[PDB]
């Protein structure tokens, strides 16, 4: 259920 | 393409990627947080992960990243270009199998 934020 | 689900809530994207999906299965759905936006839900490694897509009017990105004109080529670009998605100092995220 994790709203993940990407690292680019 | 059919990886798009306009009818589904965050909870149903969990129930489908769990019962019917395999790791690498993903889908795009309307956002419950931001109306008129969409979130990708990816089943990665046992669990479901949601990623917010940003639509600014002038383009789609994943809140940073390369900018795309439509939702559909955004998913296309990330299915084809393996490896550009790293969770913040966590694993990679692969958008492999379109769901249903």
């Amino acid at each position: 259920g994790e709203y993940v934020n990407i690292e680019f | 393409r059919r990886w798009f689900h306009p009818n589904i809530t965050g909870v149903e994207a969990e129930n489908l990627l769990l019962t019917r999906g395999v790791d690498g299965s993903f889908l795009a759905r309307p956002s419950k947080s931001n109306p008129g936006d969409f979130t990708l839900s990816v089943r990665r490694n046992g669990a479901v992960t949601h990623i917010k897509i940003q639509n600014t009017g002038d383009y789609y990105d994943l809140y940073g990243g390369e900018k795309f004109a439509t939702l559909a080529e955004l998913v296309q670009y990330y299915m084809e270009h393996h490896g550009q998605l790293k969770e913040k100092n966590g694993d990679v995220i692969e958008l492999k199998y379109p769901l249903n």
